[PDB]
């Protein structure tokens, strides 16, 4: 070996570098002389002292490229020379207009099945309508004793609370209806959360990190989304109501562990929801319970539309399937303004969980607690659901008679078709993949290929002109219905940019458990005859 | 076979020797969003005094026992602050709290001080208090050849070799001792 | 009988309820009227030490603590397993924590967790209500046995004092009930919105003095859903070290570029701005698309205000992009109360977008966003909370109305100004008294968040324990949050505490703080130069005649 | 104006001063010794600890202070 040569410059070129090196180790050498050991270990300890101390700073490698070899003269032409963007675009601002100019408004009036609308700033006025587009399916916040339940809690505890959950803010009425709920649901214990829409980006990543693995559906709603992308964990995906894909997924990713051999097992989980925000159908339940307890992983279902229609009293997905709630699903995330009736959102699991919770999560270390009035009124429709269960034996009712209105019909087979189930009570219609191609001449790939590519390079204007074409189509069909019938629907609304999963403009009827019989079949009617009447020309 | 969508997975080792790959643009925007807690305290109003003050008290606590020589009271106490300093700085890795996303989940904490900037003046304290306590006992008190060899290959392989900059980001796997590492 | 019991409600006549939730004045020379701080710099802010000792035996108690506290587990996991069931893996599921992620809050924060939340019933006004528990095992689980005690708070978030229930505000609260229900329709963008919601936009839009404004429902949704409408890839963003959490989740959401710059330094954020723009991109070298600052209104822990008038002019030389958050200073700050832009006395269009919430001052959960016109056009459609998000009720909105318009001076002739004067002058009086028995506090001289440093650890428990028994509230942070050395006790005034129960309250503090040895001072803190311990009485007569100058105050 | 509904626990001084408690031989000590009943208890950790730790922890601070206070004599 020739290793001990290059030791021999390093020795010289620090001592010649240090201001005197012959004489303090000339020193060093005639005090303790006596054996060499000695005068070796410490002549070099002290020296990597003084070379390490006399050293300079020095920055680590980043991966943006320094330049050293610029003169000021430089510095200060590049800085001028610059030139910066708009802060949003106004390019395209007035294309969407129509959109915000449409909006119908109410006057005065409580949002029921008769409102007064109108639009386009005070424009147009339109009166004595039928609603078809409220989000609330029972109907029970607008009962008297409810009423009586808000009035003496805003007497006595005032409008909102004025501190965050950690000390001051929880109170003795907000713990009542988490002991309220856990009971009724039949779970341990549960968790209340400012807004729905932050639940899931909220609670997903306290559980997850880095190295997870999560399996989620082909088609999920956008908060879903969020969770995966803030999540910082592997994600996969799967057919859309699939067995045997999630079976070959979870048999591959077993097989490829264990031969890993890796010490510590990390955490799996399975992502899916209950009746879809978008298509609006039902999820098997049982093949998804089987296929966990087979493959151990865990299983997370995000029920928001089915918290109050689903099952013969209204506790949900377990109970339509005849199941219980406290080993089928380990995780539930709902909200309480769709049909409970009031803003709002939970989180149900067992005692483990909640506790991690109120320390490890974000939304609830660091926001403010919710209104008194808001927790009264849910305890007391609770109350009243689980006395009575009539309400929801009529909303049941109504949407299989409406969506059976709507799916046996035969000349509307060549342009729309129903993508709902029958327990659903929100109808949603598309158009023929035939139908849309005649008149705007492109797919559904297409779309998502140009989008997806459109992302990835990060351009600053994003803008699809056949798309913008179908939902001007769209709104035309609605604006049609409620000029000539007084019948008021609405299109799902999107914003096509944030979304990253394959979609498509669609058109959404609603309903609510106070209509009639008689009421409804009318408007069925009349919706029909505007569908055909803008398209057949 | 599939790959993912999204795919952030932990590798393993598979030399001897192997190096933390460097980060990636997101990896980079995680530490950098959060300014850390486990290395902020160095710099900090006297966070240099307690060093000295430590080596005292341990001094004359070992001293304290009657049957003592001082050449044993002096190993013992290097003893102590050798092993008490190479656990603190040079084996717990990761950060004690939540830290977003586990971004500083496999660097140490004296690769955590001061964002990896080399040639620092707390870097230059730390690394030049061992040296010192080492020079003034094999000074202070006579040794023979067994324990001033013994004390000296504690001193070097303790708390010098690790800290100097080759072996920075340095992670040794041998198929026995200890698993295999976590490399990116 | 092992749960939080539901309390009832107390019984009196009319004029005893309408003195426990807001106090009469004493004399009207407890007034003061705030100036503004045009064309004056902000000089540099002074900070105080204790001696040595008390530093270097904080890190002897933590020291002490932590190998204390890994000692524990380890013997417990690997030889009594079977009490820690929930902590091990069993039968395949891997456990839903580990240790290390979890090793503080079991380990040094289970004992004094007491303090941290606290069961209450009714307003929270100038009283507060609290119930009563008795602790069992070591905080496990806890026992309530049915009583209540009136305390003085200084925790909850009534600036102004608009927490009332019988009064004008909560007069049109209930009005409204009869006319519009509690339900929301759903999405704005396709139903559920009113009359009321438009009102509320206009009138915030003229009262902070831009050109426009939205309303939403809750000021974490205001914040982490606003960042990633704008930016991408391409973009950078610096922030300060010192920021709120909401802000921080919608960048990281967002996926810019992020660098941070140290707090309070004027010079190196110029310095890091120099160098951004020349070195651009990574791995490209190219061009920023745009650069944006981001910055805070106040600061809670600190108390101490940003250099405006320093950042707009760096935002004109640079060509960056400015951005403000003014939650705790909307309605409670300045000459009329209407933020940080008039109390320095910049012109509200240099700012681009401004941010607030109305939690902490008027008195319900909301938020709002004003910027120009083009800027809300855009907005208003690329915005993800507005087509998917629910929309905010009526009794919320209909009280933020009957606010907005007092404090303004339209519905009520005189009150907006007897509820800014006050505040400004108990924050005067509480914080020039602490100085001068001999505490160490932060703050601008003005902010009505006041905190005292305790810096070993076990003398915090014991602080707050003491005083709840003499009958006052408090809250307390620690090192998860704070630095090491540093600990801290916050203060947060209201409109409804008089001259008398700051005397009250200076008399209890005093004694504590003597017993548990808390004055270490300095001559830093004084104006003259010179350490002082004054006598109480001293202190009680003279105080409220001196705090209306403002030679006295240091900073 | 002058009318609420809380109770006011008197300060610590006052409670003394009713009581009737004005003398001073073996008074001065009374409150001596509480003064350095408190020096040595706070500064160290002991409310953060549990019992069989403290135990521990207060046997050796006597101790050290034993050994090192005799053997100064010896
Ligand atoms: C004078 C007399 C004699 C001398 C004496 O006094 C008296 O001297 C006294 C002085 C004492 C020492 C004082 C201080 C320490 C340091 C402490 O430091 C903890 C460090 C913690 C964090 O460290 C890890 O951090 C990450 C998370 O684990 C790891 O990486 C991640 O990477 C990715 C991140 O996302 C993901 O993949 C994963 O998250 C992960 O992989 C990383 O590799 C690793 O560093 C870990 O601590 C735990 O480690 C074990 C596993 O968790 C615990 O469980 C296991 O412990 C035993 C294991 O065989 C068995 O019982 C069972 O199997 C099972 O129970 C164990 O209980 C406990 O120690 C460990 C104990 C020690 C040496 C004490 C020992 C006892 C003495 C020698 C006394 C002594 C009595
Ligand atoms: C052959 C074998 C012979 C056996 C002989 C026995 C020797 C006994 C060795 C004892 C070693 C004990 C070392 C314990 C260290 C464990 C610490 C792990 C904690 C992990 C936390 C990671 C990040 C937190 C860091 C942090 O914030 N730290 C700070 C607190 O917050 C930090 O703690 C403070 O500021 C103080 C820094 C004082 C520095 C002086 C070190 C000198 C050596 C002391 C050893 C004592 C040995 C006792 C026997
Ligand atoms: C007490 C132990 C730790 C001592 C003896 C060991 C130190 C190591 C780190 C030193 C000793 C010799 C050094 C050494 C020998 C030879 C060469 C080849 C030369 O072209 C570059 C430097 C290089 C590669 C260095 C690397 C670092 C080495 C290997
Ligand atoms: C008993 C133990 C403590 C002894 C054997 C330990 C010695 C280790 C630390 C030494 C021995 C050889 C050294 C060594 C060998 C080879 C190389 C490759 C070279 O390119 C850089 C230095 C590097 C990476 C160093 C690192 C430190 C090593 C691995
Ligand atoms: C020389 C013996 C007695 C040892 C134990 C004493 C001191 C050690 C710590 C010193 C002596 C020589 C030093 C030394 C030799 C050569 C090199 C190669 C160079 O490219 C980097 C520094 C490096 C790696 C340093 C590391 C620290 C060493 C190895
Ligand atoms: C209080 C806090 C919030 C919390 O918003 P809430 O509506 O009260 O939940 C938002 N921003 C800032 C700056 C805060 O301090």
């Amino acid at each position: 070996v020739t290793t001990s040569s290059y030791l021999w410059y390093y020795f010289n070129l620090v001592l010649t570098q240090i201001p005197g090196g012959q004489f303090i180790v000339s020193y060093i050498k005639k005090s303790h002389h006596d054996d060499p050991y000695r005068t070796t270990v410490e002549i070099g300890l002290i020296l990597y002292g003084i070379i390490y101390y006399l050293s300079k700073p020095q920055q680590k490698k980043s991966l943006q490229a320094q330049k050293p070899n610029l003169s000021p003269q430089e510095i200060d032409a590049l800085i001028e020379d610059w030139e910066p963007e708009p802060l949003v675009d106004p390019s395209a601002t007035d294309e969407q207009s129509w959109r915000v100019a449409k909006t119908p408004v109410t006057m005065e009036m409580p949002i029921q099945n008769h409102i007064t609308i109108t639009r386009n700033n005070l424009q147009e006025k339109y009166t004595n309508v039928f609603n078809l587009a409220s989000n609330n399916f029972l109907q029970l916040s607008a009962t008297e004793p409810v009423k009586e339940v808000v009035k003496t809690t805003i007497k006595n505890y005032g409008v909102g609370a004025c501190g965050p959950a950690g000390f001051y803010g929880n109170q003795d009425v907000h713990y009542t209806l988490e002991y309220d709920l856990a009971q009724f649901f039949g779970t341990q214990g549960s968790v209340l959360y400012g807004q729905d829409f932050c639940a899931a980006p909220s609670v997903l990543p306290a559980f997850t990190k880095r190295g997870d693995v999560i399996v989620a559906d082909d088609q999920v709603s956008l908060p879903v989304q969020n969770a995966l992308q803030l999540s910082r964990s592997t994600v996969y995906y799967f057919n859309h109501n699939d067995m045997n894909s999630l079976e070959c997924l979870l048999n591959e990713l077993t097989e490829q562990e264990k031969l890993e051999k890796l010490p510590a097992i990390p955490r799996k989980f399975i992502v899916t929801e209950g009746i879809f925000h978008n298509s609006g159908d039902l999820a098997p339940l049982p093949e998804l319970t089987k296929l966990k307890n087979k493959y151990k992983f865990r299983l997370f279902v995000d029920e928001t539309f089915s918290i109050g229609v689903l099952g013969a009293t209204g506790r949900g997905l377990s109970e339509h399937f005849n199941m219980d709630r406290a080993t089928a699903i380990d995780i539930t995330v709902g909200s309480m303004a769709t049909a409970l009736g009031s803003t709002g959102g939970f989180v149900l699991g067992d005692s483990v969980m909640c506790l991690h919770q109120r320390i490890g999560s974000n939304a609830y270390c660091f926001s403010a607690c919710l209104p008194a009035y808001t927790v009264t009124s849910v305890s007391k429709v609770l109350k009243l659901m689980d006395s009575n269960n009539d309400a929801v034996q009529t909303l049941q009712k109504l949407s299989k008679s409406l969506h059976d209105s709507f799916a046996s019909d035969d000349s509307l087979r060549s342009y729309v078709i129903v993508t709902s189930s029958p327990v659903s009570a929100v109808l949603h219609l598309q158009l023929t993949p035939a139908y849309r191609s005649r008149k705007f001449g492109y797919t559904c790939e297409q779309l998502f290929e140009t989008m997806s590519a459109l992302q990835k390079k990060s351009q600053t204007n994003k803008f699809i002109e056949p798309y913008e074409e179908e939902e001007k189509f769209l709104q035309s069909i609605v604006d049609h219905a409620l000029i000539n019938y007084n019948v008021l629907i609405t299109r799902n609304t999107i914003v096509l940019k944030q979304e990253t999963l394959p979609i498509v403009p669609s058109l959404k009827i609603c309903c609510n458990a106070a209509m009639s019989p008689e009421e409804l079949k009318n408007a069925c009617e009349s919706v029909k005859q505007s569908i055909l009447a803008c398209c057949q020309e | 076979t599939t790959e993912p969508v999204k795919d952030h997975r932990r590798r393993r080792a598979a030399a001897i020797i192997s190096h933390v790959e460097p980060e990636t643009f997101e990896d980079e925007n995680d530490q950098q969003l959060l300014p850390n807690m486990n290395a902020t305290w160095v710099d900090q109003r006297g966070a240099w005094i307690i060093h000295v003050v430590i080596i005292i008290l341990l001094k004359l606590f070992y001293n304290l026992f009657p049957g003592v020589t001082t050449e044993w009271s002096w190993t013992l106490t290097n003893m102590t602050y050798v092993i008490g300093s190479y656990v603190m700085f040079h084996l717990i890795k990761g950060t004690p709290f939540d830290f977003n996303g586990g971004a500083y989940d496999n660097l140490t904490m004296w690769e955590q001080i001061d964002d990896e900037t080399l040639y620092t003046p707390s870097r230059k304290f730390l690394i030049s208090v061992p040296i010192a306590l080492f020079l003034v006992s094999t000074h202070y008190a006579h040794y023979d050849l067994k324990l001033f060899s013994w004390n000296c290959f504690l001193t070097t392989f303790g708390a010098v070799v690790p800290k100097l900059p080759v072996t920075h980001r340095l992670r040794i796997s041998i198929p026995g001792i200890t698993g295999r590492a976590q490399i990116s | 009988y092992t749960r939080v019991p539901l309390c009832e409600p107390e019984e009196l006549p009319d004029d005893i309820q309408k003195e426990n939730e807001y106090g009469t004045l004493d004399s009207p020379g407890h007034l003061y009227q705030v100036k503004s701080r045009h064309g004056k710099p902000l000089p540099e802010p002074v900070v105080d030490t204790p001696p040595y000792y008390i530093s270097l035996l904080t890190y002897l108690n933590y020291l002490i603590l932590i190998i204390l506290g890994h000692v524990h587990d380890f013997l417990g996991m690997t030889f009594q397993k079977n009490k820690h069931l929930d902590l091990l893996e069993h039968d395949g599921l891997a456990p839903w924590f580990s240790n290390f992620e979890s090793f503080y809050v079991r380990r040094i924060k289970m004992r004094i967790d007491d303090c941290f939340s606290r069961p209450t019933t009714g307003v929270p006004g100038r009283f507060i209500r609290c119930i009563d528990r008795i602790s069992h095992n070591i905080n496990e689980y806890f026992t309530y046995s049915g009583a209540v005690y009136p305390c003085m708070n200084l925790s909850s978030y009534n600036y102004l004092g608009f927490a009332q229930s019988k009064g004008q505000c909560t007069d049109a609260a209930l009005e409204s009930v009869d006319k519009y229900s509690i339900q929301s329709g759903g999405p704005r963008a396709q139903i559920g919105t009113t009359d009321l919601h438009i009102k509320a936009e206009k009138l915030v839009a003229r009262f902070i003095g831009k050109e426009d404004a939205l309303v939403f429902s809750m000021g974490y949704g205001t914040n982490a859903n606003l960042f990633n409408a704008f930016l991408d890839k391409k973009c950078l963003v610096i922030s300060d070290e010192l920021n709120h959490t909401s802000i921080r989740t919608g960048v990281r959401l967002s996926g810019a570029a992020v660098r941070t710059f140290k707090h309070g330094d004027m010079v190196g954020l110029e310095k890091l701005i120099r160098e951004q723009i020349v070195l651009g991109q990574p791995k490209t070298n190219r061009p920023w698309k745009k650069i944006l600052i981001c910055a805070e209104g106040l600061f809670s822990m600190e108390g101490t205000l940003c250099n405006l008038p320093k950042l707009v002019e760096l935002k004109k030389k640079y060509k960056c992009y400015l951005f403000i958050d003014e939650a705790h200073s909307i309605g409670a700050m300045g000459p009329t109360g209407r933020g940080v832009c008039e109390i320095f006395g910049v012109d509200p269009k240099d700012v681009d977008i401004l941010m607030g919430t109305f939690t902490k001052s008027f008195g319900a959960a909301g938020g709002y966003i004003a910027a120009d016109q083009w800027i809300i056009d855009r907005l208003r459609l690329d915005l993800t909370t507005v087509s998917y998000s629910e929309s905010m009720p009526a009794p919320v909105l209909a009280q933020t109305i009957s606010s907005l318009q007092t404090i303004s001076g339209e519905i009520c002739p005189g009150q907006g100004t007897e509820r800014l004067q006050r505040i400004a002058f108990n924050s005067r009086y509480l914080r020039l008294a602490l100085q001068r028995l001999g505490f160490i506090v932060y703050g601008v001289a003005d902010s009505p968040v006041i905190p005292l440093l305790l810096y070993c650890p076990s003398k915090m428990p014991a602080f707050s324990r003491m005083m709840l028994q003499r009958r006052i509230a408090v809250v307390v942070v620690a090192y998860p949050a704070t630095p090491l050395i540093e600990s801290r006790v916050r203060f947060c005034m209201s409109a409804s505490l008089t001259k008398e129960d700051i005397d009250y309250l200076l008399r209890h503090v005093s004694e504590v703080g003597d017993k548990l040895n808390l004055k270490s001072n300095s001559g830093k803190s004084s104006y003259d130069g010179k350490r002082q311990r004054w006598d109480i009485e001293e202190v009680i007569r003279r105080t409220p005649e001196d705090c209306k100058d403002d030679k006295y105050f240091v900073n | 104006q002058h009318k609420s509904s809380m109770v006011y626990i008197p300060t610590t001084k006052e409670a003394k001063r009713r009581n009737g408690k004005s003398e001073g031989i073996l008074n001065t000590i009374e409150e001596v010794v509480e003064k350095l009943y408190w020096t040595y208890y706070i500064h160290l950790p002991f409310y953060l600890m549990a019992s069989f730790d403290s135990f521990f922890l207060h046997v050796f601070f006597l101790t050290i202070f034993s050994l090192s206070f005799f053997g100064i004599l010896k």
